[PDB]
């Protein structure tokens, strides 16, 4: 039991690792930017056509 | 016999002012005018067709479950609605969702054993209460192994708000894990209770009062709570908005500003006050229409409460 | 409707009401043989 | 604000490291109510917009969603209408493109390099004018003051000062100050100057902006409603009203929406 | 066992501290080059139009 | 039946008595029955215990002269539910017929469903046996509970 | 109300029968049980 | 125990492969679908003005 908590603990680590910006923590967002990038961008390019 | 009487298409519900819609009988009728007289009074006066609200019959009477009248009227449904709550029955099913009307008196209909003889349940399965939507949201996220939410509007408040924490009482038990470690007796754990604290804690501020309620959100508020893939909860989350900076620094005619100020008022301590350099009312510019008397309530108390919390 | 429902409110009270004899004596009869042979066996295994 | 705020933050920390990404977490909405006030300034807008928003968002969730799903899987179903939308209510608001609505309209006035709160009501009744929701001051346009109409009835407003208070210009160097003042607790409560306007962005735009976000947020989520009436403005018990109570659930569209399920097929499988 | 502990808990000090000036001072000094890289990019976009 | 195996009964029943004289309560002897693989439902415990109330079964104790009867009656039932049954039944009442059973739904349908278990009860049952997908192999569970 | 009407007859309709065997199955259980008491009756007899 | 510590070295490692995979993907995104959208539409407003 002792040494899962200690494997636990290293998940949890790790997890808090990949929660600040990494997959599932900002990889969401980077792609909620880019879809409401390309949008935009496709609309000023018609805008300037 | 009353089933044969009332059975004739003429002892229906009428608009009114008295109260709104009451209950007339029929004489006869004349092409689309209806001969209406009050069987409460006597007061006998024809009127036009489009006033047909079909009076349900009264062995239906203070029903909870709206969804199964055979007559959907409209003076049908508030009738429905106020015998609930003469009887005491704030909570009220319809359709997909319910109505709650706050009676502004604390009704004892939070324990213990209602959390357990209302938790599990199906929806129909028991009266209707919060604690029962509570848990059927509960059954239903853990079921479609995907989120839910549930939403209050209202008016003003104090009853508009009010549900919410009860739901928050009621969730802060029913679904508490064990490690270890009426109403809401249990063994709490640490972030239960922390939880439970947390709605007076950030209410002592954005509550304040207006010349409609004296308490409630002055703001709006999002709570999200997370759980584990077993049912219990794992994490909690407080989103607010814009506060009543108007009220905060220029009160209202005859408002009651943030409690959290007239709490501090008469809630320190005498030692602090002096520390602190503070004074009763009478004495700020910021104490536009001055101090009021809280209906019911006191400052220390509250005050005490909430540095606990 | 109603008058469908008024027949078929005949109907199943009186197959209710049939079913019930059927079932209710033969309840009894079963309790009561039950409960005698549970008390003959518990008198004959404490006299053993 | 900034106090509001750090308590938030606080209040926040109540587990992070502790509170590991779930996977069925829950949503729980509580809005500010629909008020009416002698004075009703900027903020009682807002906050009387996003009521109507949400009584929008119900709307559509309640009504819309369900005669949409149902044509939407082939089953025989006529497109009952029940006459119950807000969208010309909330459109008139925030439209940009088109004749700008109240925020962008808003937007449009304080980042004027001079003008006033009549100037704004000018600009607005000759904007929009002959809106259905939205009818003109009494005989009082010059007054910076008109009425709107709503989900719950029509309410004024007036105008005074709206420019500043969305604007919300402080001192800079006050500002700067307080960040670098002795005890480290202010200057946690003023650790984030950074587009305080003294001479970017204001609030209508962060609000709307991240009201947009939660409603976002939520319509992922299957919902769940609970509505409440209020007996009478007594604000005592026993006693209850007949035409208050009426048009609330009428405003409400609660009949409507037991004829739903009276008539449609709330289960899914 | 001590100077080892003293090779251990004076090393553990050293690190954080540097992970306070080196991983976390890196975490913001890397939000403030974020910051400075997109407005110079936006400085550029105003340059060339 | 025998005194092949009425030593072992003898020194059990005489190892769960609380005054330790051959008197044990019919809530214990129950579970002591039930710990001798015996193991039927309350009911016709109940049934074979004469049919008492809850608060005879709290005060009275039992001999160990008409445990052997009570036993006696208990193996008149000769059977129990089958294996096939329970893996069946697990089978078809998951959502998804995924190899496995949800977590939170069993102990909900197990504490709340014909006999009443409290829900720790199930929770050690289940205990051990977690995943982080909440859904448990209902076979290894059922094939441990019905061999253990 | 025709459908639970409907629901009602259509179950009842096969529910007569259902009944019927079910007292059937209930006198053979009880004239089991009785045979049962007697036998262990005789055993009692003979043990005592 | 040897297994246990097994279990989580593979956690470990698996981990370690998943944030640098979240990283990559990461700068990817932002280095390629922010700053290019934002040039684009400066260039878009600047044919348009």
């Amino acid at each position: 039991e002792e040494k899962r908590r200690q494997l636990l603990k290293q998940l949890h680590e790790h997890e808090t690792e990949l929660e600040d910006e990494r997959k599932q923590r900002a990889l969401a967002a980077a792609a909620k930017k880019k879809l409401e990038v390309d949008v935009k961008d496709l609309e000023s390019q018609v805008d300037s056509v | 016999l009353a089933q044969a009487d009332w059975s004739a298409k003429k002892l229906v519900w009428v608009p009114s002012e008295k109260h709104g819609f009451e209950a007339a009988s029929i004489k006869e009728e004349k092409g689309d005018e209806v001969t209406v007289e009050l069987q409460e009074n006597g007061k006998k006066v024809t009127l036009s067709k489009d006033d047909i609200q079909k009076m349900n019959p009264p062995k239906f009477s203070k029903v909870e479950d709206m969804a199964e009248l055979t007559c959907l009227n409209e003076a049908s449904v508030l009738h429905n609605l106020r015998e609930r709550y003469f009887s005491g029955l704030i909570y009220t099913y319809s359709g997909l969702f319910c109505v709650v009307v706050n009676p502004y008196k604390q009704l004892p209909i939070y324990s213990e054993k209602i959390i357990d003889m209302y938790k599990g349940k199906k929806r129909h399965e028991m009266p209707p209460h919060i604690y029962a939507i509570a848990d059927t949201a509960y059954r239903s996220m853990l079921q479609d192994r995907e989120d839910q939410s549930i939403l209050c509007t209202g008016e003003s408040g104090a009853g508009k708000t009010e549900n919410t924490k009860k739901v928050i009482q009621y969730l802060a038990v029913v679904a508490s894990s064990h490690k270890g470690k009426q109403g809401p007796s249990f063994s709490y754990g640490e972030l239960e209770k922390q939880l439970l604290q947390a709605n007076p804690i950030l209410e002592a501020f954005g509550n304040a009062k207006t010349v409609k309620n004296d308490n409630s959100s002055r703001f709006g508020k999002f709570i999200r709570i997370n759980f584990d893939v077993t049912g219990y909860i794992v994490g909690a989350n407080i989103e607010t908005y814009l506060l009543e900076k108007s009220r905060a620094i220029r009160q209202a005619k005859d408002e009651r500003t943030f409690h959290i100020f007239y709490y501090l008022i008469a809630g320190a301590s005498e030692q602090m006050r002096n520390d602190l350099l503070l004074e009763g009312f009478n004495n700020y510019t910021f104490l536009s229409n001055g101090h009021v008397p809280i209906p019911a309530q006191q400052d220390d108390e509250m005050f005490q409460e909430t540095l606990e919390a | 409707s109603n008058l469908e429902k008024k027949q078929k409110k005949f109907d199943q009270m009186l197959a209710e009401e049939k079913n019930i004899s059927s079932k209710y004596a033969d309840e009894r009869d079963r309790a009561e043989a039950e409960a005698r042979e549970k008390e003959t066996k518990a008198l004959s295994l404490a006299r053993a | 604000e900034r106090l509001f705020r750090w308590i938030l933050t606080r209040v926040n920390k109540a587990l992070d490291k502790t509170k590991r990404q779930g996977a069925s977490f829950l949503g729980i909405l509580d809005i500010a109510g629909f008020e009416i006030f002698e004075i009703n300034s900027f903020e009682q807008l807002c906050i009387n917009y996003t009521n109507e928003k949400l009584q929008q968002l119900f709307n559509h969730t309640m009504f819309i969603l369900e005669q949409e799903e149902y044509q939407r899987e082939g089953i025989e179903w006529n497109f009952i209408d029940f006459g119950l939308d807000l969208q010309p209510c909330i459109e008139l608001i925030e439209r940009p493109t088109n004749p700008p609505g109240v925020l962008a309209l808003l937007d449009e006035e304080c980042w004027f390099p001079k003008a006033t709160d009549t100037s704004f009501v000018e600009k607005l009744i000759q904007e929009q004018g002959n809106h259905p929701k939205f009818q003109k001051s009494k005989q009082l346009k010059d007054k910076t003051e008109f009425c709107i109409l709503h989900y719950a009835g029509k309410v004024s407003y007036n105008a005074s000062a709206w420019l500043t208070k969305n604007m919300d210009p402080l001192n800079d160097n006050v500002t700067s100050l307080l960040n670098q003042s002795s005890d480290k607790f202010v200057a946690d409560l003023w650790k984030d100057v950074d587009r305080i306007v003294g001479l970017f962005r204001t609030v209508g735009q962060l609000y709307k902006e991240q009201l947009t976000k939660l409603m976002t947020t939520l319509r992922n989520t299957n919902p769940n409603f609970v509505r409440c009436i209020i007996p009478n403005h007594e604000k005592r018990a026993g006693k209850l009203d007949a035409h208050l109570v009426l048009e609330q659930l009428r405003c409400n569209g609660v009949l409507e929406g037991i004829r739903i399920c009276r008539q449609g097929f709330p289960n899914r499988i | 066992t001590k100077e080892r502990q003293q090779k251990a808990e004076a090393e553990l000090k050293e690190l954080e501290q540097k992970h306070t000036q080196l991983c976390e001072e890196k975490n913001l000094l890397q939000e403030k080059l974020q910051a400075e890289t997109e407005l110079y990019a936006e400085a550029e976009e105003m340059r060339v139009r | 039946f025998s005194e092949e195996q009425t030593a072992e009964f003898k020194e059990a029943f005489q190892l769960f008595d609380r005054t330790g004289d051959g008197k044990i309560l019919y809530s214990q002897c129950g579970d002591v029955m039930r710990a001798l693989g015996q193991n039927p439902t309350n009911a016709e415990v109940m049934k074979v215990l004469g049919n008492p109330k809850s608060d005879e079964m709290n005060l009275k104790t039992l001999n160990f002269e008409q445990f052997l009867p009570m036993m006696q009656t208990i193996a008149k039932n000769k059977d129990q539910g089958c294996f096939e049954d329970y893996v069946e039944g697990l089978r078809v009442f998951d959502k998804e017929g995924n190899g496995t059973v949800m977590g939170a739904e069993i102990r909900h349908v197990l504490v709340t469903l014909g006999e009443k278990m409290t829900e720790e009860e199930v929770e050690q049952l289940v205990a051990g046996h977690e995943d982080s997908n909440g859904c448990i192999n209902y076979e290894e569970l059922v094939r441990m509970v019905l061999s253990g």
